[PDB]
């Protein structure tokens, strides 16, 4: 899998 | 201000989040079970060891840069 970063808020 | 998290499923990929110290975390579980396809509360999220609440805070609960959660099934 390639990398995965969410941003919440 | 903002950390990143790691959450690690049962399948042992990963999702990283980056969240304020402050966010609600249930705003992580919210988006971590949409992106699974699965219902929220089909799914228990804990960190080290402890379930997280849907109003705990990183800040409430020390997390730190890189931490790491866990999500499994919710028990039955």
């Amino acid at each position: 899998a390639e990398e995965r970063i969410i941003s919440l808020d | 201000e903002y950390i990143k998290l790691k959450v690690i499923g049962q399948d042992s990929s990963e999702i990283h989040f980056k969240v304020k110290m402050t966010t609600h975390l249930k705003k992580l579980k919210e988006s971590y079970a949409q992106r699974q396809g699965v219902p929220m509360n089909s799914l228990r999220f804990l960190f080290e060891g402890q379930r997280i609440a849907d109003n705990h805070t990183p800040k409430e609960l020390g997390m730190e840069e890189e931490d790491v959660i866990e999500v499994y099934q919710e028990q039955t």
